[PDB]
RNA sequence: UCGCUACUACCGAUUGGAUGGUUUAGUGAGGCCCUCGGAUCGGCCCGCCGGGGUCCCUGGCGGAGCGCUGA
RNA sequence: GCUGCAGUUAAAAAGCUCGUAGUUGGAUCUUGUGGAGGGUUCCCCGCCCCUUGCCUCUCGGCGCCGGCCCGAAGCGUUUACUUUGAAAAAAUUAGAGUGUUCAAAGCAGGCCCGAGCCGCCUGGAUACCGCAGCUAGGAAUAAUGGAAUAGGACCGCGGUUCUAUUUUGUUGG
RNA sequence: UACCUGGUUGAUCCUGCCAGUAGCAUAUGCUUGUCUCAAAGAUUAAGCCAUGCAUGUCUAAGUACGCACGGCCGGUACAGUGAAACUGCGAAUGGCUCAUUAAAUCAGUUAUGGUUCCUUUGGUCGCUACUUGGAUAACUGUGGUAAUUCUAGAGCUAAUACAUGCCGACGGCGCUGACUCCCUUUGUGUGGGAUGCGUGCAUUUAUCAGAUCAAAACCAACCCGGUCGCGGCUUUGGUGACUCUAGAUAACCUCGGGCCGAUCGCAGCCCUCCGUGGCGGCGACGACCCAUUCGAACGUCUGCCCUAUCAACUUUCGAUGGUAGUCGCCGUGCCUACCAUGGUGACCACGGGUGACGGGGAAUCAGGGUUCGAUUCCGGAGAGGGAGCCUGAGAAACGGCUACCACAUCCAAGGAAGGCAGCAGGCGCGCAAAUUACCCACUC
């Protein structure tokens, strides 16, 4: 089949080598993955000692986190921007390993709300009036300073992060193969790196 | 030294995390990065540079991911060109046992060549180690430069 | 095939490197005839038999003591 | 072809220990997966038609095991091409004997019957340390066995004494300077004497030094060490001649006054 | 040097013949992967019969969307 | 033809010189006695300045009556060389033991009671295994190096700077 | 045993070779009484192959309604022998040959801290249940084609096949916080607290901690010796070296695509007691992960025959390196995208030849050497040539399958079938190589 032989190559000197044998098992290449994004798909193959092994195609859903609140959820991936090796995968949305993806930051503000008891990016009064208000004011007096206070001095989310969630879309980075995990984790970008990556898809698309 | 990304991504030590905590240091301070390193073992001291610098290698055996083991090795400089690596040279004797005599051989070696060490120069001894194979034909990463042979690198004021 | 077998056998004798030498015909002849043996290959077993001998005392009296 | 596992062995390639003939025919028992290695090993074939004379052909081995009559450390093995290996102790209930293998000092093992009230007990070493899940220490022996939750200062090296019907080690000996030791590996093959050195090479095959009862002194590897004794005292029984490895010059004298050409 | 008889290799019109290997250009069997496809075979939802209980649950026969769902 | 050939005339020294790799390279940088094994000076200890060359410690054992004394940790500027250890499959080779009826072979065999011993003794050695890699002594011979517009050692001092995390019980300023 | 002898001349002294001389291994000629060992289609043609055989397998312990045989009459789990057939395992070892192949293979030396591992050995096994589902083979019966270890339709029935899915014993703790209870309203100092979510191992991502160091001086709350401002205290394992091992937190989960027993055979017991509730032994089997074993795979240093009538080679058709990925059992230009312009050579690169598979070894041998090694031990490679893959722990397998090339067989001209460089045997080739025998008794 395919193979991921050395002996098929030249050698420093630049000089050939003549062939040693026909290609073996044990060298064995197999086809790219591409996941693309989507419901499910996750197939799965027999691989050297049994030993399933899930590739995926048609991803949806990934299992993000959020590292200087430690928190982490199941949460949407909603598109593909920037891909740090070929750019053509980003014209056609392939999910591979250190790509850049915008997720739905959503069940990342319920936790926020619920935790801290405070707004994160809102437009108005309005739509928090009917409901939803009754999370962050409550019956609590024991309780609603005795904790509440030990969430402020901390409710300082950055600016670049805070202009985020006023489309509800955050940026984010794989950290699985999905072709070999079947998952597709990752991490939300902070501090240095979302500068670099700013300017880097304000830079090249557009 | 701060702008040190110039690749088509993020270059950043792993197993290092930059918190976002305590917002309160005043009109300059902390660069807001410490540093990974470790040490090698087997006597060898790592370089003051490894630790004080700004660099991202994932192969420098001081700070990145590779393991030393096996034999240990040293040969003199002969090339630098390709960046991070360079060509050392070794020259040995074989014997040809139906005279009684010997014969001049040699043979060149690929290595890597962090970014600590800075000042080599053509003709410099180079003590090197094995790692796991990180290129094609690269083996060897080195572990510490010495110029203690004569012809020294700098005149005889040190 | 591989088989239950010694192939390790030797040979026990040596014939001479002059073939017609008169002083070698002669008194191999009397040894014959002083012992009743069959061949002069009969002799050069017990020649062979001596000078291999005589190698190992050779090479131990080349030794230290 | 080699594409898998072999399962034959050929009667020139097999140890030389085993001391096998030449002209019977072409293979070896050729032992099975055990927990001792395959060169170091003594398959239980091997040690009932050619050491103990008790079969005579294949056929007679496979009929004395069949029947359940011998052990190895207690328990009942129908297997003749099993493993045993030194410090096993090898019972045969039907006639009331025992025995332990250990080197003799020629670097072969020999019959050495040991007293009943000895059978109960084996040495081993330990070979490897850690720390399980939920921060349980466990213990590797050089034949394989796991002994978990063992005594928090037992470190690589060292040898313990166990039981056979329960495990649980009883006693260990540590490694270090003064205790006696066995050596189980390469020139000097079954001999004793105090350990009285270790120089430490790092990253290679740190060398240890030996002294005999008469002041022969022979180095060899750690990992081919294998202490049997707190200090010029074995726990274990030892074969004739204890390991003392007499020159040739000396064989001869002795086998030439005891005149030992018949009984 | 010329002339005789034997043998050995050389050059060469034929642009020799065959054989084998290279190789640009074009076609490309068959397996694997992927995106489809859907022959055909089932189960649960409505009657009559037999069992229980207060019309439902089971077993069977038949038929309506065959609706949905599985391979 | 390395041990080991030949080049005036027998086959054979480029017409002549210069020249990079290669091969080869001058001399020179420490000796006597008290005891020990071997003699009548000379060849494990310390002495003319040195003698495993020192250091400074620290944690753990070895001593004396706390105080002071000596083994270990650093290695000595690097190699080649030489010597010793370790580690290296068997068969083949050399070699030990053993009347196959002798030998080539083989790894066997040897003892006493008629059976009433319900047996006993013993073997299946050893040497070799170039080069390259590993390990510790020796320092002759051969490469190689130290301060010349200097920098070695004594806690000698001033200026200047980064910084370690201990104690003041802890936690924080 | 460190050896020479004939031959140019009319004769002599030399250089120098041709010839003799001894061993060895292939062929061949003449000759042949005994007895112990024992090589033998390698050389040419890795050319082609008639026939037969070389790989099968059942225990007390997966599935027994074949009446096939069967006994004391009964299957009332069901006796007992047991063909066949489903199921499991093995078929990847062994044997044969030497075409390929010159830093390749192979040898010694080392490394997996960069991976996988059927089996054996030892650990590990607690977050309708007195037992679930439908459907097949052998067997009965009807068939088609000239033909094959070809198979279709119908009627039955098993499981350790296939496929679902409980019970036990959770009394766990963390986060939540309606409340309420004292002293400070509050804030802050109190103790309980119902109500709620997560709460076994494994998989994937992210985070946290992973301690002790050499002493002092003032400020706030403060333990303790005890009072209305002082002396005194701190916590797995391992390595030369880990981004190791163990621990904590927040989540994630592979279904039809992880685990925690709907399986089988001998031997027994207690009943607030009369066969049910209960419990006691010994095994066979299967299974997650860890170790161990037999390996396998990739990698480091040094080591090769002849050739200059081979002096420069290598590169977007990856050549040397960097960054990120794809893929893979893991390391890696292994492969893709962008970037740099490198790497090798007179110490013989690169190209060519080898009647070249490498080594342990063999012949001759004063000392040094020369020549041989297809051949019983170890390593490699291949089943006419090239290519692709299924199944499996393990194969790029040919006593497996699919296709092209070259051969070749059967035919009713529609179709089907094949691989002796296994053992014998035959043709061919050549100077050149044995019987289509016997047997699992020995080694395994
Ligand atoms: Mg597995
Ligand atoms: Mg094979
Ligand atoms: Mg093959
Ligand atoms: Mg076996
Ligand atoms: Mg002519
Ligand atoms: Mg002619
Ligand atoms: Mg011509
Ligand atoms: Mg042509
Ligand atoms: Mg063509
Ligand atoms: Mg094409
Ligand atoms: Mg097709
Ligand atoms: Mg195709
Ligand atoms: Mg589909
Ligand atoms: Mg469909
Ligand atoms: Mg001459
Ligand atoms: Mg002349
Ligand atoms: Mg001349
Ligand atoms: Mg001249
Ligand atoms: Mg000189
Ligand atoms: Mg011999
Ligand atoms: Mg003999
Ligand atoms: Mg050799
Ligand atoms: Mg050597
Ligand atoms: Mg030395
Ligand atoms: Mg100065
Ligand atoms: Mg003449
Ligand atoms: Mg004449
Ligand atoms: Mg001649
Ligand atoms: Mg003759
Ligand atoms: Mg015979
Ligand atoms: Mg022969
Ligand atoms: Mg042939
Ligand atoms: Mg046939
Ligand atoms: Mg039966
Ligand atoms: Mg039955
Ligand atoms: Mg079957
Ligand atoms: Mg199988
Ligand atoms: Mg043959
Ligand atoms: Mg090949
Ligand atoms: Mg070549
Ligand atoms: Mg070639
Ligand atoms: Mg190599
Ligand atoms: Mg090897
Ligand atoms: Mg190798
Ligand atoms: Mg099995
Ligand atoms: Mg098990
Ligand atoms: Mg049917
Ligand atoms: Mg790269
Ligand atoms: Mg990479
Ligand atoms: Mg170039
Ligand atoms: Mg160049
Ligand atoms: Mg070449
Ligand atoms: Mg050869
Ligand atoms: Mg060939
Ligand atoms: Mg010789
Ligand atoms: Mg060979
Ligand atoms: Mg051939
Ligand atoms: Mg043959
Ligand atoms: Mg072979
Ligand atoms: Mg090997
Ligand atoms: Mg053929
Ligand atoms: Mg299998
Ligand atoms: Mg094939
Ligand atoms: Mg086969
Ligand atoms: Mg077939
Ligand atoms: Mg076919
Ligand atoms: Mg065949
Ligand atoms: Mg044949
Ligand atoms: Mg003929
Ligand atoms: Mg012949
Ligand atoms: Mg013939
Ligand atoms: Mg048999």
């Amino acid at each position: 089949g395919i193979s991921r032989d050395n002996w098929h190559k030249r050698r420093k000197t630049g000089g050939k080598r003549k062939p040693y044998h026909k290609k073996r098992k044990y060298e064995l290449g197999r086809p790219a993955a591409n996941t693309k994004i989507g419901p499910r798909r996750i197939h799965t193959v027999g691989v050297r000692g049994g030993n399933k092994k899930y590739r995926a195609l048609r991803l949806d859903v990934g299992n993000f986190s959020w590292g200087s609140e430690c928190c982490t959820r199941k949460t949407r991936i909603i598109d593909v921007v920037y891909n740090a090796s070929n750019n053509e995968l980003v014209r056609t949305k392939t999910l591979v390993k250190n790509c850049i993806v915008l997720i739905d930051s959503t069940p990342y503000r319920q936790w926020y709300e619920s935790h801290y008891a405070l707004p994160l990016g809102r437009k108005k009064g309005a739509k928090l009036t009917p409901e939803e208000e009754e999370i962050l004011n409550k019956k609590r007096s024991k309780k609603i300073q005795k904790k509440y206070d030990e969430r402020k001095k901390n409710a300082k989310i950055s600016s670049l992060l805070e202009e985020q969630f006023q489309q509800g879309k955050l940026l984010a980075c794989i950290a699985s193969r999905p072709g070999q995990c079947g998952r597709a984790d990752g991490y939300v970008l902070e501090g240095k790196e979302l500068e670099f990556y700013l300017r880097k898809i304000k830079a090249r698309k557009g | 030294m701060a702008d040190i990304q110039t690749e088509r991504a993020y270059q950043k030590q792993p197993t290092i995390f930059q918190n976002k905590k305590r917002v309160l240091l005043g009109e300059t301070g902390k660069e807001k990065l410490p540093r990974y390193y470790k040490n090698i073992g087997l006597g060898f001291k790592t370089p003051k540079e490894a630790i004080e610098g700004t660099y991202i290698d994932k192969k420098c055996p001081f700070t990145g991911n590779v393991s030393i083991r096996g034999r240990i090795l040293s040969g003199v400089v002969t090339k630098m060109k390709m960046q991070r690596t360079i060509v050392i040279r070794r020259d040995y004797l074989h014997y040809i046992r139906k005279y009684n005599r010997f014969e001049k051989r040699h043979k060149n070696m690929s290595v890597h060549l962090s970014p600590c060490f800075r000042d080599v120069q053509i003709g410099d001894i180079v003590t090197v180690g094995e790692c796991r194979p990180l290129s094609k034909t690269v083996r060897f990463n080195v572990l510490k430069v010495t110029k203690a042979a004569g012809t020294k690198k700098q005149f005889q004021k040190f | 095939m591989p088989v239950a077998r010694s192939w390790v056998c030797r040979k026990t004798y040596v014939t001479p490197r002059r073939p017609f030498e008169k002083s070698r015909l002669d008194q191999e002849l009397k040894l014959i005839g002083e012992y009743g043996l069959r061949n002069k290959r009969e002799v050069w077993r017990v020649k062979f038999t001596l000078a291999k001998i005589r190698k190992a005392a050779r090479e131990l009296l080349t030794l230290d003591e | 072809m080699a594409r898998g596992p072999k399962k034959h062995l050929k009667r020139v390639a097999a140890p030389k220990h085993w001391m096998l003939d030449k002209l019977t025919s072409v293979f070896a028992p050729r032992p099975s997966t055990g927990p001792h290695k395959l060169r170091e090993c003594l398959p239980l074939i091997i040690f009932l038609r050619n050491k103990l004379k008790y079969a005579l052909t294949g056929d007679e081995v496979k009929k004395i095991c069949m029947q359940r009559f011998i052990k190895i450390d207690g328990k009942v093995r129908a297997d003749i091409t099993y493993p045993a290996g030194f410090m096993d102790v090898i019972s045969i209930d039907k006639t009331g004997e025992n025995f332990r293998l250990i080197y003799d000092t020629k670097g072969r093992f020999a019959v050495h019957r040991i007293t009943p009230e000895e059978a109960k007990y084996k040495l081993c070493k330990v070979r490897k340390i850690f720390v399980g899940t939920k921060g349980i220490p466990h213990l590797v022996t050089h034949d394989a066995r796991t002994i978990r939750y063992p005594d928090p200062l037992i470190k690589m090296n060292d040898t313990i004494q166990i039981d056979l019907e329960t495990g649980k080690i009883t006693d260990f000996i540590k490694f270090d300077t003064g205790n006696l030791c066995m050596v189980t590996g390469g020139a000097n093959l079954g001999r004793i004497g105090v350990i009285t050195n270790r120089e430490r090479h790092p990253g290679s095959f740190d060398v240890v030094h030996v002294k005999d009862a008469n002041g022969n002194s022979f180095a060899t590897r750690l990992s081919n060490i294998f202490v049997i004794g707190k200090g010029n005292k074995p726990w274990i029984s030892l074969p004739r001649g204890k390991g003392i490895r007499l020159t040739i010059a000396e064989e001869r004298d002795k086998r030439l006054a005891a005149k030992q050409s018949s009984g």
